[PDB]
């Protein structure tokens, strides 16, 4: 356990402990200490916006309604849930990752304007 | 039963803590820079606490150590533009003007151009003046000279007082204690929250506490321990004390260049009679006013006979009361003031001096020059407490001894804070209910 | 919590009686001060309550012409505990009235069952006879 | 007919749970002196986002009351609902439990962390 | 449309847009005020909506009715012949007092759903 303890675990394993790095996020020279502390706070915030956007705050786990694209990985959910970390992970998605966040933000708009009926 | 934690947010608690406070003020230039401040509320909002008691020490009110902080401060920001007069420490060529209390000194000043003197005649207050210890009695320096550069006071920025509202941050209240009796230490019953204090004055002085708060219904002595006599002894009056200052000398002011951008400013001479400055106590009101005080006195010590006396001597930043009136600071003797005894069973009129080169807060290496102001000077003020010490050392079952003033300035600040404790609002909390959270799916 | 009450003593026929009731180690305005009385041809009766924090009571429709009740300001010790004492005067004794008088600490702050004379105090005598 | 803030402060747990929205609200509303307002212009912040970063992980977020999966320890405190709900003040009882606070807040969320990952195994099945 | 680009149109018609909008030495002291300053603006609406328990949501109906000296108007006059910023001036003096009265009805909707809990 620990901060980041479960970082070269499962990305399956690794889950069980979403909630240890969630928290602490958050917590002349005094400009210096003001702009560090100001920086903490929108890197919290910028996560915690992309969220809302998605219509997943709130949530430490959240479900949507973009399907896969095998061309952003051919591995399957066993591969990737039992044998890699979530670092490599990253790494093999690394290029795809803005593409899917603006596909996730599409998504929610369409989801919101079935709601509005 | 089977009990689950539930989570209020909201919750209204709060525990002690110390955090930045910030300015708020009401809507020529003053060194407090109130224009800087948060425009206050135009209608302040106070909400009383019931069944809500809480504990109350001013000796450790950590508000105190921000104002002094912040008074400090502000003296500084008001000093950097100004004039540094280091050419101004040189030998003087001193006469009695035509008591000691005003020297006629000669000098040659700096001017515009580097190659160019100017032969500077000028009046000086004795206090600032110290002799060549050659002692010839006719060479004279600046009492500075030895200790620090003196930075002159910008003619154009004022030293009066303006109420300043400390307001605590979002997320912090501030809790005020309304008893009537309120010695500032122990249990309040009645406590109000609100976002900032009343308006504070930053008022300075040495011996009396003028123009603060006054008493609701009688006087109250608070003393962080009345046995031990090392401790002030803080009096706030039911009453003022109307107290009026004068300084009868007419001052003619005249300034020179001292360099480019630089400025000198000199009393050039006096108009009339040369006279010694004072202030005024109503002796009727003033002896009304000590009984009333020996009497919440000797409540605390036994009936025991009460003496007031003169101050225990040393410097006179300490030994006498000073003010800042007109701009000009006054140092004034106030054994006349302190001279009573009281048992079980016109005016007064106190000397004062003026002194131009001063160091408010004791700093080593610092001082201040205040310019002269010209005219006549005359206000008034009130007496709205006092601050006392007492002579220990004694075992006699008769008398005991006040006196006078303190070392520690941040004592004037506790006369106004004593109402107040900051405190953390802490939103969340748990608690155990019947209620268990249902899971979908 | 701790009650206390002034002690025994002898009174003659019609006269008045007061009885103190000092408490501490809980907040006196928080809660009610219940007054009920005990005798061998009665068994336990109540004399009404007073709360000490609005100054309200209720008197049993057979003591309210016969007796009042009364408090003292609070004086606090700890943020959560204070001192204090209520009072209450009974006129017109009668040799009826004979037996213990009990003063008592209401249950709760708050809910249905607040004034319930959850703690209770030694108790003291009275007597009258001519 | 509003207490105030804090007006709750001295009233039973029961009667404050009535006004969370009333402290909850203004949590963020309420040259030497330039530098110290915006001290406290960000320190407010980071104390309203403390809280909110917790309820945000306890899944809490967006309720004034939250209820939870996490069983009451006895150990925490003995007390009956009613000696706490009708005979206490919210100030009591956080001196109560303060040594507990930490302790309840991890179990929180490790039952959050749980829950969520049932809730996506029941949808994978479906 | 873009951002604010509905301000001309009805209230009714603006709706669609709700979530375009939705979104959004010397010189370095300048950029810090103006990091703190959006930060404080953005949170100071999310405060608003999360005891609202409107957050995550655009449009977040609430339970409290509609007082008719606020607005006389029917809905067709309000959502069809008017601009968000005329509505904005004709209901500037009632607007905190619709906030407080979401803010009651919020709190004693969680008390109720607490005890519909209780009693399962
Ligand atoms: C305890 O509390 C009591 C009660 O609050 C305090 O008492 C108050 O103390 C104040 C500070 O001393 C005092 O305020 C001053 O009053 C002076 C006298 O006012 C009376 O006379 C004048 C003139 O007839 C009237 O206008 C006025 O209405 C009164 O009747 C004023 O002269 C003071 O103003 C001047 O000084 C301040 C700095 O102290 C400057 O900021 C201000 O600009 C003024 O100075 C300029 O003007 C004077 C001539 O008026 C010049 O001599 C001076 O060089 C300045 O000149 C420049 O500016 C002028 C334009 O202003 C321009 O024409 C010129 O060319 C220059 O550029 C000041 O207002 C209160 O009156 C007094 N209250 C009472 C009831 O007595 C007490 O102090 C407190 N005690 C302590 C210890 O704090
Ligand atoms: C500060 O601290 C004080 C003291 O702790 C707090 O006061 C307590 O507040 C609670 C609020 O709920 C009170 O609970 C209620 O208690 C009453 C008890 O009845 C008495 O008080 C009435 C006050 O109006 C009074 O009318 C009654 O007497 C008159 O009427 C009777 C009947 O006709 C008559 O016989 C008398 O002669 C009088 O004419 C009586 O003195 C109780 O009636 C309440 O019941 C309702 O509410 C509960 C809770 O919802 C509910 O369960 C019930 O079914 C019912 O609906 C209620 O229990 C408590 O008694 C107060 N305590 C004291 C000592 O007074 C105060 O609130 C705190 N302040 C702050 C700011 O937090
Ligand atoms: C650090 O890396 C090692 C090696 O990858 C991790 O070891 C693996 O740990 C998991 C448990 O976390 C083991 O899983 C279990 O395996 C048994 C069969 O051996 C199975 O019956 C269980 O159901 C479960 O799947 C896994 O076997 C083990 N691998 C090896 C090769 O021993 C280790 O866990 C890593 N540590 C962390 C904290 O992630
Ligand atoms: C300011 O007011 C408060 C409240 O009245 C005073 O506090 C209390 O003062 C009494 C004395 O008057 C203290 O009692 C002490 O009791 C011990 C024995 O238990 C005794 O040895 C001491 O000599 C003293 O009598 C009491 O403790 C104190 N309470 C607290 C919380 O400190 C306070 O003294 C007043 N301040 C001044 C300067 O008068
Ligand atoms: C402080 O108290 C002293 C003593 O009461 C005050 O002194 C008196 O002030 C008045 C002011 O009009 C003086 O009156 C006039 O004095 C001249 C002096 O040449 C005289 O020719 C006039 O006939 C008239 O008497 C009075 O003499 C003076 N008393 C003394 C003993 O000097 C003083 O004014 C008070 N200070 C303040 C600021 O109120
Ligand atoms: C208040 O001051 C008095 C005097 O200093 C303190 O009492 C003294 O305590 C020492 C303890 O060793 C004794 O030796 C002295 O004899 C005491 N002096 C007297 C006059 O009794 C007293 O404790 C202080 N009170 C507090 C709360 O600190
Ligand atoms: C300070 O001393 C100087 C030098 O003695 C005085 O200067 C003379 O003042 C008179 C007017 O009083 C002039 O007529 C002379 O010309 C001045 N002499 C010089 C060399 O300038 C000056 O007056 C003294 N100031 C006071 C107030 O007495
Ligand atoms: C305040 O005025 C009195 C007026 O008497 C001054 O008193 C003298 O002080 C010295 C101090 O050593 C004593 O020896 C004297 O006996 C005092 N008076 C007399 C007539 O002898 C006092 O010094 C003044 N205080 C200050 C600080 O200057
Ligand atoms: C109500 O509380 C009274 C005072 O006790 C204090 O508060 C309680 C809730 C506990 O926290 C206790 O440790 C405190 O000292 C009790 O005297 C009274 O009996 C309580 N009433 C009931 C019904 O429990
Ligand atoms: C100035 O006055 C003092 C004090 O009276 C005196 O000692 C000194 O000699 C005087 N100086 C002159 C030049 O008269
Ligand atoms: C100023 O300069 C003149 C030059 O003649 C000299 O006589 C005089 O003593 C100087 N004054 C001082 C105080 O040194
Ligand atoms: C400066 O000179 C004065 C002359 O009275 C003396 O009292 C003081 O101690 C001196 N300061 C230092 C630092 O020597
Ligand atoms: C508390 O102080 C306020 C001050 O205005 C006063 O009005 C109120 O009556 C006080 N409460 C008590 C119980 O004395
Ligand atoms: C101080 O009191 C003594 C004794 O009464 C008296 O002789 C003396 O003159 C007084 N001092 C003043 C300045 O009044
Ligand atoms: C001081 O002298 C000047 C000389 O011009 C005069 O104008 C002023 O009024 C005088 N002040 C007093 C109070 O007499
Ligand atoms: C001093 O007290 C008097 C009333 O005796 C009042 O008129 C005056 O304004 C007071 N001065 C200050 C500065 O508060
Ligand atoms: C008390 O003070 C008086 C002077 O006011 C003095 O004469 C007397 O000796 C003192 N008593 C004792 C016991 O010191
Ligand atoms: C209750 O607390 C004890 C420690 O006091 C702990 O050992 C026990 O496991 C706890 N029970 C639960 C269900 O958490
Ligand atoms: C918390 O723990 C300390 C010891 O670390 C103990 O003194 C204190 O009483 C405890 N608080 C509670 C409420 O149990
Ligand atoms: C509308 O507001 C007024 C304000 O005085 C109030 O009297 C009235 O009852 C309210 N109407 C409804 C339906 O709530
Ligand atoms: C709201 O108040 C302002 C004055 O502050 C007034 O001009 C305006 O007409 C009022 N609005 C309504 C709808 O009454």
């Amino acid at each position: 356990l620990g901060f980041l303890g479960a970082a070269g675990s499962t990305m399956g394993a690794a889950s069980i402990t979403l909630t240890v790095q969630a928290r602490q996020l958050l917590s002349h020279w005094g400009i210096k200490q003001l702009q560090a502390r100001v920086l903490a706070v929108e890197h919290y915030l910028r996560d915690q916006q992309l969220l809302g956007i998605w219509g997943c705050s709130g949530k430490l786990i959240c479900c949507t309604n973009v399907p896969w694209n095998s061309s952003w990985s051919n591995k399957s959910l066993d591969e990737i849930w039992n044998n890699m970390t979530w670092l490599q992970w990253d790494k093999e998605i690394n290029n795809y990752t803005q593409l899917i966040y603006r596909l996730i933000e599409e998504s929610q708009n369409q989801q919101e304007k079935n709601e509005k009926e | 039963e089977n009990l689950w934690v539930t989570v209020y947010y909201g919750v209204p608690v709060w525990r002690d803590a110390d955090t930045t406070l910030f300015c708020a003020s009401d809507a020529k230039h003053n060194v407090w820079a109130t224009h800087a401040c948060v425009p206050t509320d135009p209608n302040p909002q106070e909400i009383h606490l019931d069944n809500v008691t809480e504990k109350f020490n001013m000796w450790k009110n950590n508000m105190v150590e921000q104002m002094h902080e912040d008074i400090i401060s502000l003296w500084d920001q008001s000093l950097k533009p100004c004039v540094k007069l280091t050419p101004l420490c040189v030998t003087l060529h001193c006469t009695n003007v035509t008591r000691e209390g005003l020297k006629n000194c000669s000098f040659n000043m700096t001017t515009e151009l580097r190659d160019k003197r100017q032969k500077v005649y000028s009046l000086f207050y004795r206090l600032d003046i110290v002799p060549i210890n050659e002692n010839q009695g006719s060479e004279y320096r600046l009492i500075n000279c030895n200790t620090s550069a003196i930075t002159q006071a910008c003619p154009k920025v004022s030293f009066e007082p303006i109420p300043i509202h400390y307001c605590t941050p979002a997320g912090f209240a501030i809790l005020k204690c309304k008893d009537e009796g309120f010695n500032g230490t122990g249990l309040c019953k009645n406590v109000s929250t609100v976002q900032c204090t009343h308006g504070i004055k930053p008022v300075v002085s040495t011996q009396l506490l003028l123009n603060g708060s006054l008493a609701e219904k009688n006087i109250i002595i608070r003393s962080e321990n009345i046995t031990n006599n090392a401790k002030i002894i803080i009096v706030q009056l039911v009453q003022p004390v109307t107290i009026k200052c004068i300084r009868p000398n007419n001052n003619t002011v005249k300034s020179i260049r001292i360099g480019p951008g630089q400025a000198f400013y000199y009393t050039g001479d006096i108009i009339g009679d040369i006279r010694q400055a004072h202030c005024n106590v109503t002796r009727s009101r003033w002896n009304k006013t000590l009984q009333e005080v020996a009497e919440k006195l000797r409540t605390y010590f036994g009936n025991k006979t009460i003496i007031f006396a003169q101050s225990s001597g040393g410097d006179l930043e300490i030994t006498t009361h000073s003010f800042n009136c007109g701009g000009e600071f006054f140092y004034c003797n106030t054994s006349g003031l302190f001279n009573s005894t009281w048992y079980v069973n016109d005016t007064i009129t106190l000397p004062c001096r003026i002194k131009q080169i001063i160091n408010m807060w004791q700093r080593a290496g610092q001082a201040m020059y205040a310019p002269p102001i010209p005219g006549v000077i005359k206000c008034e003020s009130n007496i709205t407490g006092l601050l006392l010490t007492r002579d220990g050392g004694k075992d006699n079952n008769v008398n005991e001894t006040f006196r006078p003033g303190g070392s520690d300035m941040r004592d004037n600040w506790r006369s106004e804070l004593y109402k107040y404790k900051v405190v953390e609002i802490e939103p969340l909390g748990v608690a155990p209910t019947r209620c268990k959270r249902r899971v979908v799916e | 919590g701790q009650l206390v009450q002034s002690g025994a003593e002898l009174k003659k026929p019609g006269a008045s009686v007061k009885i103190s009731c000092k408490t501490s180690g809980y907040r006196f305005n928080f809660y009610h001060i219940n007054w009920i009385r005990q005798t061998a041809g009665r068994g336990p009766e109540w004399m009404g309550w007073i709360s000490p924090y609005s100054g309200d009571k209720n008197l049993a429709p057979a003591f309210q012409d016969r007796v009042i009740m009364t408090t003292d300001t609070e004086v606090p010790v700890t943020s959560f505990t204070s001192t204090g004492a209520a009072y209450m005067e009974i006129r017109n004794l009668k040799f009826d009235d004979t037996g213990t008088y009990f003063c008592a600490k209401g249950l709760l702050r708050d809910g249905s069952s607040t004034w319930l004379p959850y703690l209770w105090g030694q108790g003291t005598l009275l007597t009258v006879s001519s």
